[PDB]
């Protein structure tokens, strides 16, 4: 499950 | 209640030397790489350089380059560009589930260093047109200087002026390094047809000596 | 091809509520993170929150939660709405997917002065132009709120040289700034310079013509 946003592009989470 | 501590605040260097920026997070950032860096000109959203704490974003070049993990980062900028004139941020993001999920850094202005450049100063008298309305704005530029530093006398009949003038700088230019000023005296109509010589006195590392702009009121 | 653009803001009273819109194009959303990020006039960027357009789920910063809401009406448009704003809420709001596609931002003013369209003055060349020299001319635009306003010269076909400076705020509260551009002297009597003032806040376009007196 999701924990973090991600900087940047690519994966979202 | 996320931390993020940006250092330092401001940083100049000459044109092919480097700069380093700091940030240092409270907590650990989530997963351990996840944080980014941003350039940011005026009147601009922010431009992503490096995400995931070392990747470069596209078309960024290779003398941007960012390292470290968990809590502590760096930015470091070699080869500095008259482009890279501008204020750098770093974001990080954060396990949203026990804390807050992201903080941005304070910034850190990059300042350019160059060669001493004198300004080329002019003057200009208010417009017919907005002295019916009661008011007149006589407006000294000082344009393309380097560094800064500069001093504005505004005089009247040789009459010292205080209080009734405000200034306004450009951003350091992209492409040249240099900064143009600008000073507004603010007189009412009555005030400024009481007076025949208006002059703009300009000292500058730049000069020589003080440079004087003026005219007389009518023609 | 992908872009994101703000709408929505403007000028608000104290105490008052506004709902800034931002718009997708070239794609639509796909479990992807829709932030909110703001600057304060000078200031640095702060966070505001994300949403996760395929949950709905939310997440701001501390200081942000109860006043702030994201949602997330469609597969292209995600809102932020802001209650019992403060001048400290006076600021450029830019919304951003995962914070690397970024809109140009939308500027909020939280204040109960009046919306004021500027007064537009040449600032002529000199007569004193040193004819195998560099004259100056410009355009002063003064006496308006809120911010911004833009200038462009010959509608935009002369940009070299030019100079427009950050607005200043004067003691009556009114914003006013100058226009400058350099050209050869020896230009003066032959072409024509026109600057194009925008203050979109107050509908109002001026095309001021600058020619010596
Ligand atoms: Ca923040």
């Amino acid at each position: 499950t999701r924990k973090s946003i991600h900087i940047g592009p690519g994966r979202a989470f | 209640a996320q931390v993020l501590t940006q250092t330092p605040s401001s940083v100049s260097a000459a044109v092919g030397g480097t700069v380093t920026i700091k940030c240092q997070s409270s907590q650990s950032v989530y997963p351990n790489n996840n944080l980014g860096w941003y350039q940011q000109k005026p009147g601009q959203p922010p431009k992503l350089l490096i995400y995931e704490a070392s990747t470069l974003a596209s078309g960024v070049p290779s003398r941007f380059k960012g390292s470290g993990s968990g809590t502590q980062f760096t930015l470091t900028i070699s080869d500095l560009e008259c482009d890279d004139a501008a204020t750098y941020y770093c974001l990080g993001a954060y396990d949203f589930t026990v804390a807050e999920g992201a903080a941005f850094g304070g910034g850190t202005e990059v300042v350019v260093k160059r060669t001493v450049a004198a300004p080329s100063v002019f003057i200009f008298p208010p417009s017919d047109e907005q002295l019916k309305s009661g008011t007149a704005s006589v407006v000294c530029l000082l344009n393309n200087f380097y560094p800064r530093e500069a001093k504005v006398q505004w005089k009247v009949d040789n009459a010292l002026q205080s209080g009734n003038s405000q200034e306004s700088v450009t951003e350091q230019d992209s492409k040249d390094s240099t900064y143009s000023l600008s000073s507004t005296l603010t007189l009412s109509k009555a005030d400024y047809e009481k007076h025949k010589v208006y002059a703009c006195e300009v000292t500058h590392q730049g000069l020589s000596s003080p440079v004087t702009k003026s005219f007389n009121r009518g023609e | 091809q992908e872009q994101l653009e703000e709408s929505g803001g403007g000028l608000v009273q104290p105490e008052g509520s506004l709902t800034l819109t931002c718009k997708a194009s070239g794609f639509s959303f796909s479990a992807i993170a829709m932030c909110w990020v703001r600057q304060a006039p000078g200031k640095g960027l702060e966070w505001i929150g994300c949403i996760a357009t395929d949950t709905g789920s939310t997440y701001y910063a501390n200081w942000a939660k109860g006043r702030f809401t994201i949602s997330n009406p469609s597969s292209t448009t995600v809102t932020l709405q802001m209650t019992s704003l403060t001048a400290a809420d006076t600021a450029t709001y830019f919304c951003a997917r995962n914070f690397y596609l970024w809109g140009p931002g939308t500027l909020v003013t939280v204040s109960s002065a009046s919306t004021k369209g500027p007064s537009v003055f040449p600032l002529a060349p000199s007569s004193k132009s040193t004819s195998g020299g560099t004259a100056a001319l410009g355009c002063l635009v003064k006496d308006y709120f809120p911010e911004p306003v833009t200038v462009s010269w010959n509608s935009g076909a002369l940009t070299s040289g030019v100079h427009t400076f950050p607005a200043v705020l004067q003691s009556s509260g009114l914003y006013s700034l100058s226009s400058v551009v350099t050209v050869p002297s020896s230009s003066l009597g032959t072409q024509t310079y026109i600057c194009n003032v925008n203050h979109k806040p107050s509908n109002t376009k001026v095309d001021k013509k600058v020619e010596p007196k």
